[PDB]
């Protein structure tokens, strides 16, 4: 099928401060932060998107900090609780009335082994998106 | 390729 057109071409998470002394014990983590991404004027006969995530994985499985802060990771999850890391899909339908599809996500940072220490976080998510 | 996620924060170590 026919490609939408992809409204949100970058979208920035900004997870702000987090603190080593809140961040000793493994699990610690930030609040959950949305973020949004558009698709619009889908042609007739494009009905589901798929989007597929790729970024950088540490052991943890989890999104690898591309910062300098060390023993932290970012966790990408849907609207519904699941869990997204690298290589997941996801697939949505089409709104017909708009001809417009959208991904309603999450993100976070989390210690999954505690003891996160000073630095930057920083990271990047690929998106490519298919179509049926 | 379509769309990017950046995620940007700081961890502070005031100790
Ligand atoms: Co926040």
């Amino acid at each position: 099928a026919k490609p939408c057109t992809v409204s949100t071409t970058n979208a920035t998470v900004d997870l702000g401060d987090l603190y080593s002394f809140s961040l000793m014990s493994a699990g610690a983590a930030s609040a959950w932060h949305d973020v949004a991404l558009e698709l619009t004027n889908c042609p007739v006969g494009t009905s589901r998107v798929t989007a597929s995530f790729s970024g950088a994985a540490d052991s943890t499985g989890y999104y690898k900090n591309q910062g300098t802060a060390q023993n932290i990771q970012l966790e990408l999850q849907d609207d519904s609780g699941n869990t997204l890391n690298t290589g997941a899909t996801k697939t949505v339908q089409v709104d017909d009335s708009s001809q417009s599809a959208h991904f309603p996500l999450q993100v976070r940072a989390l210690t999954v082994n505690g003891g996160a220490t000073q630095g930057t976080i920083q990271a990047v998510i690929s998106i490519t998106y298919t179509y049926s | 390729a379509d769309s990017t996620i950046t995620i940007r924060g700081y961890v502070r170590d005031n100790r």
